[PDB]
């Protein structure tokens, strides 16, 4: 179904160092209290301006994310994928399988259905519930970008209400067209059943964002100019705390 | 006409490999390549 | 007034594996290396390989080493010493016309060194071929592999050498013994073509500088700092 995003999906909107200060930046933001389609399913979604990624998983069921226009070997296409010791990131032409997935036998991941096409390799990388993964995927001006969060979590299920603001992990010249992504879940063998898992997907809107930067440089809170009057007005005044009184914010047309 | 005279050189070029004066048949290839770059 | 301009940039591309390979290619069947996904240090071109002799028709090797382009290209071969000379831009003769060519307005780096000790033979090294006959003249970067028996006169040579029906490839038959202009030599060529494949002044404390970090150019005094600043 839909989870409250709440404050989640605050990203360093440049690798800008801000200090003890309020900084408004218009940006691809997730809208805050937004609704986030979760799942515990892996369908072509669709990667819109740009998609905030949720995992909050035990067993590392999710293993990757897929990011293709067509989704096919016909056009090039972007795959992140775990094997713990060096994490690929391929922007290459792939054939997708139809369901995707690296099966793992009791544990060893021993099946490798994702793709059956490696060819015009354009790009090749190898990188380096109790834990929540953030992920921001935006592709802009060519270049994709995963920034990333690690959060010590104890709530059963859905989103947990919280502030964390989402570092850049990597930044890759990818220079394709991405229009729908799939998320790669590790589907154990038994006939497939998976481990108990959630995982979240927001579509980033063009929104208007005054973040707190504490001593460190880290946003500490962050307000949406268009979530309610009252962030209007916080936005409007540049200040987290508004003084007693009126304000005009925006104006009302029909 | 052409012909004759080009197979003769080609012929030079094939004999002095096959006694074993390499680089004298290079010069002869030279001669075939420019003879034949005429019209 | 700034005292002094300093410029800061951040702190590898195969290209062992091209100069210091074991084999070379024939020049008619001339062997394209696709370089793409790395950093490269032009700066030692002077010595990517021993012996060499090096003439860039763009710009300065070091030049190379601001540039950045989508792909780099090594063409690599063997041909005789006095051949070399063929491997330029506006050129004519047996390698030009009939086995690598390349373009009038080429912008890259040609090297090439003395190979006599590698690939000479007593005897004859009978591997290393080149094309004598041809129908046309080879387009830039055309590459050219066939072995149709070339038919000189006017009767068919139905698939056989013969009189006026030559196998169109002769070997150099290198000999340790030639002469220079007639020993081997092998030939880089590195084409860039327009970007993954890309190529700092000492820093300065409490001066009036112009500095440039990573193409942030500014004007002003450097000095220590306790700003915790995040890695990104």
């Amino acid at each position: 179904a839909y989870t409250n995003s709440f404050t989640r999906g605050v990203y360093y909107p440049d690798k800008v160092f801000r200090s003890s200060v309020l900084h408004s930046t218009q940006d691809l933001f997730l809208p805050f209290f937004s609704n986030v389609t979760w799942f515990h399913d892996n369908p072509v979604l669709p990667f819109n301006d740009g998609v905030y990624f949720a995992s909050t998983e035990k067993s590392n069921i999710i293993r990757g994310w897929i990011f293709g226009t067509t989704l096919d070997s016909k056009t090039q296409s972007l795959l992140i994928v775990n094997n713990a010791t060096n994490v690929v990131i391929k922007v290459c032409e792939f054939q997708f399988c139809n369901d995707p997935f690296l099966g793992v036998y009791y544990w060893m991941e021993s099946e490798f259905r994702v793709y059956s096409s490696a060819n015009n390799c354009t790009f090749e990388y190898v990188s380096q519930f109790k834990n929540l993964r953030e992920f921001v995927f935006k592709n802009i001006d060519g270049y994709f970008k995963i920034y990333s969060k690690h959060t010590p979590i104890n709530l059963v299920r859905d989103l947990p209400q919280g502030f964390s603001a989402l570092e850049p992990l990597v930044d890759l010249p990818i220079g394709i067209n991405i229009t729908r992504f799939q998320t790669l879940l590790a589907l154990h063998r038994s006939g497939w059943t998976a481990g108990a898992a959630a995982y979240y997907v927001g579509y980033l809107q063009p929104r208007t964002f005054l973040l707190k930067y504490n001593e460190n440089g880290t946003i500490t809170d962050a307000v949406d100019c268009a979530l309610d009057p009252l962030s209007e007005t916080k936005c409007t005044l540049k200040s987290f705390t508004v003084e007693k009184g009126i304000y005009q914010t925006s104006n009302f047309r029909v | 006409d052409k012909l004759w005279i080009l197979q003769k050189i080609y012929e030079i070029m094939v004999r002095l490999d096959e006694e074993g004066h390499g680089e004298a048949s290079l010069m002869v290839s030279d001669l075939i390549y420019e003879f034949m770059k005429r019209d | 007034q700034p005292t002094e301009s300093i410029v800061r940039f951040p702190n590898l591309c195969p290209f062992d594996e091209v100069f210091n390979a074991t084999r070379f290619a024939s020049v008619y069947a001339w062997n394209r290396k696709r370089i793409s996904n790395c950093v490269a240090d032009y700066s030692v071109l002077y010595n990517f390989a021993p012996f060499s002799a090096f003439k860039c028709y763009g710009v300065s090797p070091t030049k190379l080493n601001d540039l950045c382009f989508t792909n780099v290209y090594a063409d690599s071969f063997v041909i005789r010493g006095n051949e070399v000379s063929q491997i330029a831009p506006g050129q004519t003769g047996n390698i030009a016309d009939y086995n690598y060519k390349l373009p009038d307005d080429f912008t890259g780096c040609v090297i090439a060194w003395n190979s006599n000790k590698l690939d000479s033979k007593v005897g004859g090294n009978y591997n290393y071929r080149y094309r004598l006959f041809r129908k046309s003249n080879l387009k830039p970067f055309e590459r050219d592999i066939s072995t149709e028996i070339y038919q000189a006169g006017n009767k068919p040579c139905n698939g056989v050498a013969g009189v006026n029906c030559y196998f169109p490839l002769q070997s150099y038959g290198f000999r340790p013994t030639y002469g220079v202009g007639h020993q081997p030599y092998r030939v880089v060529v590195l084409s860039f073509e327009l970007a993954t494949v890309c190529g700092s002044t000492n820093l300065v404390k409490n001066k009036c500088v112009n500095f440039n970090f990573n193409g942030l150019t500014g004007t002003g005094v450097l000095t220590e700092s306790n700003k915790k600043f995040l890695p990104f």
